[PDB]
RNA sequence: GCCGC
């Protein structure tokens, strides 16, 4: 339960960008097509994108290059 | 105690009529639970009639002349079984009892001059470190209520115009989300929360149905569109002689 | 849609970032969640037997609800909403009743009484809506007001009065000289009953500080204080100093604390702080037992004398006048004078009677230490009321007039603990109807101004980082004749300078051009002598459809500068326009 | 190495008056036990109070009786006070008849079996014209706390007639109780205190049964500590899937695609369920027909799969 | 307005014709009146008398291209501050580049 | 909007509306009344050489503004005269001391300058304007409770309040109580005072459970036992809020002044279990609803039992003319009223023909719209009261 | 129904570090846990039987206020470390034991002489850090066991100021409990929702893990109402 | 319009 954001904030600093990639990596782990990096704790997928973003492995860079790299697969 | 209040609200608010009938439904009660306790007891009617007389002919100078030599005795034992829950005596309004008369009451009744009791805590067991002001306040109960202001919407009707949610209870109307709320979410930065309020949740016809299929199915997507009233006011632009148009 | 509405009460045990959901307010506002949630784990197939199965209401639909409502953010907001404080987002929490449970620390920001007042819940169904709800306007995320810099979410009324009660010192009581190992030992005496919460001891302490870089050090010593500040220290965060907690906590120390908690540890011990802060606060005055008599309003014994006096010297100037020397304004305008005067008299007299009355005996012989009245500690304290309010209670009533702006010429020289006459109490109604009518009519003012305010300055947004215009302003602390209104700091506080900073000493640079000041430098430079700092504005940005992220300073809301894409027009307008509604005209 | 304390000295001032002494008792227990004590009788003690009442012409609570002073309300707030004691018994009915002109107190309410007034003097209506009846019917139960008349719902569920009333129960014979701590008179001993339970009562319940019910219900509730350690449902879907009666030529097909429930049929969607081998236009579209008979139709979204 | 003069002097005095570039005198104007003259018709018409501003605007002939924060809330865009800023910041290079 | 010298003894300071209405909505005092030609006057004792006389004059706002008017609250003797030389008087529209042989008129009372609703608050003098103005504002929206309970501390203005207002039933020509009931009292009036011819007897009515305009119960019961002597003017019943003939509109609460533990933060109330379990501050309240048969051109709107496409555990709770048995407790959507509307249809296909065959005459075309319980809204059925027009038959009930 | 109270089940402890444990119970009927959190903590906190150092003897000077002859650090804090220093001693009512040390290191509780009926759980506790420099300390403590906090107001042992120059008056902490504090929250079963959730955060000196102390606390609070108990018992 | 904040 992540009451407060501030780790995921410093994570990728500007406090609006970071709603954005929250929000697409819920999209991620909610319609489909992928799979939590961190162990699933009964939790909703915005707070676990939140925590993936604290943990340090989830940004946007790295998104566009999976993103590249499942487009170059098919 | 029956009731919990707050001694912060006394000095600010600048009322001292609170504690001095507090003080004074103190005394009351305690003449009124002696009378009880004496007619609890059994004891003979000379007794209970001299302490009620002398109940009667306190303060400084009063111009009531209550007596009860004349009083029958059927007409004592009544009055005094009226008053096994308290004695209901009258201050008028511009002048009625005084400090030292209030504390002579309560010295009649058996209870401290100060005012103040040593309270225990009911579930520590430990006694308060202060004295409490203790006494009988007369409470009222206003008309509002919550089984009258309590109400939850999450789909209704709409009006014919502007396809709007109803306003009020009896209804089924939704809260309105005026213009400071909408400043704020601007100042905020909250930019998808405000186009959910104003697309989705209010006038997007197919935006509605679309959203409410999607939670639903549990996808949690927008696709937001133009609300209805946008279009009332085109429609009304262009019922003047005004051309108004959305340009590519 | 999904919108609420219901009455407020009090909830002390909740969390900062928690609210009290009625569960027949939810399974309304959450009925489609519900019905995917049903539809999904398979116990109804069709839309309509979910629809029945949630109409019947069974105990697996408060199940799923229960399920359904667990990470999603709820917000709260209440109708007169002055600026963005006045909606906020919390985690809801199912409670049995009708009334929505709001936490204490937010009703400063958002005006909230518990007399009555009614608030409006929705419900933002969407990830990108959760992800703003949960990261932007959480009642956590937003702690500094964003018109001033100073914490919003502060202590207030009996969490104050229950901090100063705490940290206070008698001069005789329970346990004096001993010796205690730590502050668990105190709070085990206290709670024994073996020692007294006001009592002089020494206690070893062990502090920390944050000297080193980005690293805690430790240190441990004997320090002389009392009981319940030993037990008030287990609450404060590592790293902070013990001269926070060695005071009374008057409402301005604890904010001050607050705010220095917030800028040396962070947002989250912040937070946990001031959740302890309250609970506390809350326990220790309810352990008290503070109340108000009819025998904590003290009289002075000197009133009436005064009064005689004050008496004497009208009726000799009436008879002056009476000669014939003195035309009616001069009488008048000495009569005015004279009745202040005592009523200025008579107001020290009370104040000093009400200060210091406790005259307790020590170990040897007696002192004067401050007054326990309650009334004066809770005036003191600041949980509620002032000096005004005080010598109202207590001693003369003074002079008041407002039927055109006149002044009567007799005062009135009884209080409210004594009885007022009825052409007093006539003479009073003048100044609470002008009050009333005053108080009823300029709402619609102040909502005017907003609203030019909110328009003039709506599209405005930092669009730039840099405009790197060498333009500024000129800062200089507001002096006034021999009074000074503003220092430096307050003024240069968060703002970047325009040009170099000269130190007396010429040639010397201080802090380079393009420099961000903060605390650390705003007190570099009040160690100096600097007077005059050149500083850019938004008034010089020089560019184009927006404000550069420099000109603009830091964000009053958060430490940090500000970013881009922040409406910054509509933020200062709503801080302009809060005020106005106690502005007396 | 610790005294234990003796009930000792059990003192009755009155039928509600009483006092409870107990002689021996260390430094600091006094408190502690008094305030246990005091908690456990004022929040759960057993007993039994009015449940419902029905009157013989009376229809609901705001109505008047001709010949009777008080409405039904008042009749009702006056029962809610009556005080009884029932042996072996949880659900009595006590009857009551009267005539004539006078108050009726509860002395006339028909002699039961095992069944306790112990105040007989209690005042619940007054008959003022001469030809006036009263007869009414008390169902009294056995409870611990206070349950007002709405919560109960589980009444409800066989159906009651018009006429009969529901007042609320206290079920809570105790209504005051105060303690004290005093010096004991033991002398051998260095410092020992006693303590005197002082409780007011309707009569109800004994002094000494209520205190040791209450001292059974701590030692139960202690008991726990002493030993600490510890450190697809719809029955539409789970069928098997020879019910829908389908054809011979999709028989074979949903065997060699690894269908064998009704449920997992329900989870394919068209676009790929029409790249199986051999399945058909005209036959995939009676599969959707028999499937809609049942109103599943193709493409649910389940979370779990058990194998059964 | 003040940037349309700043930015077309800046492309004058870029070019050899630097003497072009023309000298001004700043303005100042209410709160009540620098609303009433913004180049936006959409607002501006939603805050004080508007029938006059749209007869000035319909004889005109002007266009709003919602450049500010009150104009997308009316015809249900996201707001170009906040989150909605990146949003904004695509649409306009698109068309910078057709 | 502004209070001025004027309003003294004609209309209150104090009470007065707050937001839009504050100063245009004011409040007569206790003593004024309307002069002939509509101005305010309030009454005055004349005063004649040093001594106070009996005598009333009643003073309007033009005759007041010459005279010297004493205060009400400057002590005197027994004889009358003024126990000091020098005394508080109002002269025109100001406060100064006069002399003892100066003054002209008295103020009658203390409650002069006050209303009605402002009597009612003791300790006014101690209380601030402003609160007071709401605590008087806020004595007005009181609901009356189960059982009515004097107030420990009054003023004394509750009988005059209670008895003017009209709610009791006082007795007129008072005698001896002959009959007494929880609906009906008979006085056999005494010899003294009687009409000639016919004997006579009062007979009083007393209103039980009533709607009143704003939702709430209207309820009178006898204070009389039986036999027992009563005078004219005498209390026989009090109305809704009103204990032996004196104002009871709230209940006396044993209060604590003292924070507990954050529940009383601000202005919350902390209330024990005990005052919920007594039934304290418990009120009824009754609701109106009515349907009417209205007359169409496809036929008559009858009201029936039967409702087609009606299962029988709906028809439980209906009489055999469709009305609900008085004492049913009705939840929800109850149907209270069946009442059915009939359809249209002059061609007789063979589909309606069979379905006219296999179920009912009607085969359901008939409509139903009964009267409804709506949501959210339960309690017990106090009373029905049927019209009917002339010439139609007469209802069951 | 009736006679029926609800159970605690599915207790969490919590364990920290070696003597902090938080400890869990639910559920609990409305308004028992105040009952027992707080009779529990009353008897843990008030009366508890253990045994704490009581009396010091520093050889030399002998007053309350000392110059201390230059050992870094003063006498008062020196009574300060030997108050909380926790010891066993088994079989034994009281025991007096020495410490003697020299050359430039801290003076540990371990320095102290080694008997077999005492065991001290803190001997790597510092009580000084020598004298400064170089030189000797040489003092004799006594222990006892007793029960609850004792405070050193007076006395009133032997005669005149024998005792006290001997014991310099040092608080007696013989139950050892540092610090027992309870919270109680709100939980639900099935229908019901008011029903109580104890939360009980306890300390330990040593000696004693928290939950056998809670233990035993329950055990004397519970065999203090066997009186009653005994013959009004299911079996 | 009346009332509540
Ligand atoms: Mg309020
Ligand atoms: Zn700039």
């Amino acid at each position: 339960a992540r009451v407060t954001v501030q780790d995921a904030v410093e994570k990728i600093g500007n406090r609006f960008d970071l709603v954005l990639v929250a929000a697409r990596r819920a999209r991620q782990m909610q319609v489909g097509g992928k799979d939590p990096l961190v162990p699933e704790e009964n939790d909703k997928t915005t707070v676990i994108a939140l925590r993936e973003i604290e943990e340090g492995l989830i940004n946007n860079q790295i998104l566009d290059v999976r993103e590249r790299q499942e487009q170059q697969e098919q | 105690v029956d009731i919990v209040l707050n001694p912060l609200g006394v000095p600010s608010r600048m009322n001292i009529g609170q504690i001095l009938e507090t003080h004074l439904g103190m005394a009351a009660k305690g003449i009124g639970d002696k009378i009880n306790a004496m007619l609890k007891q059994q004891q003979e009617v000379a007794k209970l009639r001299e302490f009620i007389q002398r109940a009667y002919d306190l303060g400084a100078d009063v111009r009531q002349k209550v007596d009860l030599s004349t009083f029958s005795d059927e007409e004592v034992m009544r009055l005094a079984e009226n008053l096994r829950k308290g004695m209901p005596i009258a201050t008028p309004v511009f002048d009625g009892a005084k400090e030292a008369e209030i504390k002579e009451l309560l010295k009649l009744g058996d209870l401290p001059t100060s005012g103040q009791i040593r309270l225990y805590d009911g579930r520590t067991g430990e006694q308060f470190e202060r004295p409490v002001t203790v006494g009988y306040m007369y409470m009222l109960k206003l008309n509002h209520l919550v089984d009258d202001k309590m109400h939850a919407r999450s789909t209704g009707s709409y009006s014919l115009v502007t396809q709007q949610p109803l306003g009020g209870k009896a209804q089924f109307g939704g809260q309105r989300f005026g213009e400071m709320e909408v400043w704020a979410l601007e100042a905020y930065g909250a930019a998808y929360t405000l186009q959910e309020m104003l697309t989705v949740k209010s006038d997007d016809v197919n935006g509605r149905t679309k959203m409410y299929k999607n939670i639903v199915d549990g996808n949690h997507q927008m696709e937001p569109g133009m609300p209805e009233s946008f279009n009332v006011l085109l429609k009304e632009i262009r019922s003047l002689g005004i051309n108004i148009e959305l340009e590519d | 849609d999904y919108s609420g509405r219901s009455v407020i009460t009090v909830g002390p045990y909740l969390r900062l970032h928690q609210c009290g959901l009625p569960k027949k307010m939810a399974l309304e506002l959450f009925k489609p969640f519900i019905y995917g949630k049903l539809e999904l784990r398979g116990l109804a197939t069709t839309i309509k037997a979910a629809k029945k199965m949630v109409e019947r209401e069974e105990a697996v639909v408060w199940d799923i609800l229960d399920e359904v409502i667990r990470e999603h953010p709820v917000l709260l907001n209440r109708a007169p909403t002055l600026h963005r404080l006045g909606i906020q987002a919390f985690e809801p929490v199912l409670i049995e009743g009708k009334a929505i449970q709001l936490h204490p620390l937010v009703c400063a920001a958002y005006n909230a009484d518990f007399d009555g007042d009614q608030m409006a819940v929705h419900v933002p169904l969407t990830l990108e809506a959760q992800l703003e709800a949960r990261a932007l306007m959480m009642s956590t995320n937003n702690i500094l007001s964003p018109a001033n810099g100073e914490p919003i979410i502060v202590p207030s009324q009996d969490v104050v009065l229950g901090l100063y009660y705490m940290t206070r010192d008698c001069v005789n009581a329970k346990g004096e000289g001993m010796v205690l190992t730590g502050p668990k030992e105190a709070e085990r005496l206290y709670r024994s009953g073996l020692a007294s919460l006001h009592a002089r001891v020494k206690v070893r302490i062990t502090e920390y500080e944050k000297d080193a870089n980005g690293e805690l050090v430790a240190k441990t010593s004997l320090k002389d204080t009392t009981v319940g500040r030993a037990i008030l220290w287990m609450i404060v965060p590592k790293g902070l100093p013990y001269s926070i907690v060695n005071q009374a906590l008057g409402k301005k120390a604890i904010s001050k604390m607050l705010n220095t908690c917030y800028r040396i540890l962070g947002l989250k011990p912040t937070v946990i702080f001031a959740d302890q802060i309250m609970y506390t606060g809350f326990a220790y005055a309810a352990r008290s037992g503070a109340s108000v008599g009819i025998d904590d309003m003290v009289i002075p014994e000197k009133k009436h004398e005064i009064i005689s006096e004050a008496e004497a010297e009208v009726a000799e100037i009436q008879e002056q006048f009476q000669s014939g020397l003195v035309t009616a304004g001069e009488r008048y305008n000495k009569v005015i004078d004279i009745w202040a005067a005592a009523n200025d008299r008579v107001s020290k007299a009370m104040m000093d009677n009400l200060q210091t009355e406790t005259v307790i005996n020590r170990d040897g012989q007696e002192e004067k230490q401050v007054s326990f009245n309650s009334i004066y500690m809770m005036a003191d304290s600041g949980a509620r009321g002032s000096a005004a309010q005080i010598r109202q209670l207590a001693g003369m009533r003074g002079l008041m007039a407002k039927p055109d702006g006149s002044i009567i010429e007799t005062p009135i020289t009884a209080n409210f603990r004594e009885g007022l006459n009825v052409l007093q109490y006539f003479i009073s109604t003048h100044g609470a109807r002008k009050g009333l009518a005053d108080t009823a009519l300029k709402t619609a003012n102040s909502g005017y101004l907003t609203r030019r305010l909110v328009d003039v300055a709506q599209d405005l947004v930092v669009t730039e980082d840099d405009c790197g215009t060498h333009e500024g302003i000129m800062m200089t602390p507001v002096i006034e004749g021999g009074d000074v209104k503003e220092p430096l700091r307050d003024r240069v506080l968060g703002r970047v300078t325009a040009e170099d900073v000269l130190k007396p000493g010429t040639a010397d640079i201080l802090v380079p051009r393009n420099t961000l000041l903060h605390e650390q430098w705003c007190d570099l430079l009040e160690e100096n002598s600097v007077d005059a700092v050149k500083v850019r504005s938004v008034v010089s940005c020089d560019t184009d459809f927006g404000v550069c992220a420099h000109c603009y300073g830091r964000d009053l809301a958060r430490g940090h500068i500000i970013n881009k894409g922040e409406a910054i027009g509509v933020i200062a307008a709503q801080s302009i326009g809060e005020p106005g509604t106690q502005l007396t005209m | 190495e610790f005294l234990k304390p003796r009930l000792v000295d059990i003192e009755q001032v009155s039928s509600t008056h009483a006092k409870v002494t107990l002689e021996p008792l260390e430094r600091g227990f006094g408190h502690t036990l008094g305030n246990a004590l005091r908690r456990i009788l004022l929040s759960s003690m057993p007993g039994c109070a009015v449940t419902e009442v029905e009157i013989d012409g009376v229809l609901h609570e705001y109505s008047t009786k001709e010949g009777v002073q008080e409405d039904i309300l008042e009749i009702l707030l006056n029962l809610k006070g009556l005080a009884v004691r029932v042996q072996g018994k949880d659900e009595v009915i006590l009857t009551l008849n009267k005539s004539g002109i006078g108050p009726v107190t509860a002395a006339d309410i028909t002699h039961d079996g095992d069944v306790e007034i112990v105040k007989p003097q209690h005042v619940i209506c007054h008959l003022t014209d001469e030809n006036a009846s009263i007869s009414m019917r008390i169902k009294v139960q056995r409870g611990r706390g206070y349950v007002p008349a709405s919560t109960r719902i589980h009444s409800e569920e066989d159906e009651r007639p018009i006429g009969r009333l529901l007042v609320d129960a206290c079920y809570s014979p105790v209504e005051r109780i105060a303690y004290n701590v005093e010096a004991a008179r033991v002398e051998q001993r260095t410092d020992l205190d006693k303590l005197v339970i002082e409780m007011e009562t309707n009569g109800t319940i004994d002094p000494e049964e209520a205190i040791r019910r209450a001292a059974t219900i701590l030692a139960e509730q202690l008991e726990a500590f002493v030993d600490l350690r510890d450190v697809e449902f719809d029955p539409i879907l789970l069928r098997p899937v020879d019910d829908l009666e389908l054809t011979v030529r999709s028989a074979n097909c949903l065997k060699a695609e690894a269908i064998h429930y009704i449920g997992d049929l329900v989870q394919r969607t068209e676009v790929e369920l029409l790249k199986t081998p051999n399945l058909g236009k005209k036959s995939l579209t009676e599969i959707k027909d028999v499937l809609a008979s049942r109103g599943l139709s193709l493409g649910m979204r389940l979370e779990n799969w058990p194998p059964a | 307005q003040v940037e349309y003069s700043r930015v077309k002097i800046a492309n004058r005095e870029l070019e050899a014709n630097g003497k072009v570039g023309a000298t001004y005198s700043r303005d100042l104007l209410g709160i009540t009146k620098a609303s009433l003259a913004t180049e936006s018709f959409i607002s501006a018409a939603s805050f004080q008398e508007t029938t006059r501003v749209l007869t000035e605007a319909a004889v005109a002939g002007k266009r709003d291209e919602l450049r500010g924060l009150k104009e997308n809330v009316i015809v249900g865009r996201l707001i170009p501050a906040g989150t909605g800023y990146a949003y904004h910041q695509d649409r306009m290079r698109r068309r910078a580049a057709g | 909007r502004d209070v001025h010298p004027t309003h003294y003894g004609r209309v209150c300071p104090i009470e007065t509306p707050e937001g839009p209405n504050i100063g245009l909505i004011n409040s007569l005092s206790v003593y004024a009344q309307t002069n002939e030609y509509g101005f305010l006057e309030t009454p005055y004792r004349k005063v004649t050489d040093g001594v106070v006389t009996d005598e009333i004059h009643y003073l309007s706002a033009i005759e007041e503004g010459n005279y010297v008017i004493a205060q009400a609250n400057s002590n005197l003797d027994e004889e009358g005269h003024f126990v000091e030389d020098l005394v508080t008087c109002r002269s025109k529209g100001e406060s100064s001391l006069f002399s003892r042989d100066q003054v002209d008129y008295m103020d009658v009372s203390t409650q002069q300058v006050v209303s009605v609703g402002a009597s009612l608050i003791p300790f006014l003098e101690h209380d601030d304007a402003n609160r007071a103005l709401m605590g008087a504002n806020m004595q007005r929206q009181a609901v009356p409770t189960l059982r009515a309970d004097k107030p420990l501390v009054g003023t004394g203005m509750e009988r005059a309040v209670a008895v003017d207002s009209g709610v009791t039933a006082v007795a007129k020509r008072g005698g001896v109580v002959q009959y007494v009931d929880a609906s009906r009292i008979v006085i056999k009036v005494n010899e003294d005072e009687m009409y000639p011819g016919e004997a006579g007897i009062d007979i009083y009515n007393l209103t039980k459970y009533t709607r009143s305009n704003q939702n709430t119960c209207i309820n009178q019961m006898p204070c009389v036992s039986l036999g027992e002597p009563v005078e004219r003017g005498d209390v026989l019943a009090d109305g809704p809020s009103t204990d032996l003939g004196e104002l009871a509109l709230g209940q006396n609460m044993r209060v604590a002044f003292m924070p507990w533990n954050g529940y009383n933060f601000e202005d919350s109330i902390l209330v024990s279990e005990r005052v919920v379990q007594e039934d304290r501050f418990t009120t009824i309240h009754i609701q109106e609803l009515a349907c009417v048969s209205r007359d169409t051109k496809l036929g008559p709107e009858e009201i029936t039992a039967d409702i087609p496409n009606v299962g029988e555990a709906a028809l439980s709770k209906l009489d055999e003319s469709g009305i609900v048995y008085i004492g049913a407790e009705v939840t929800g959507g109850d149907i209270l009223v069946g009442k059915v509307t009939p359809k249209g249809e002059t061609q007789l296909t063979p589909e309606e023909k069979l379905l006219r065959a296999i179920f009912g005459e009607k085969a359901s075309d008939v409509k139903d719209s009964s009267l409804r319980v709506p949501n959210g809204v339960s309690g017990t059925v106090i009373d029905v009261q049927v019209f009917t027009r002339d010439g139609v038959e007469k209802d069951k009930r």
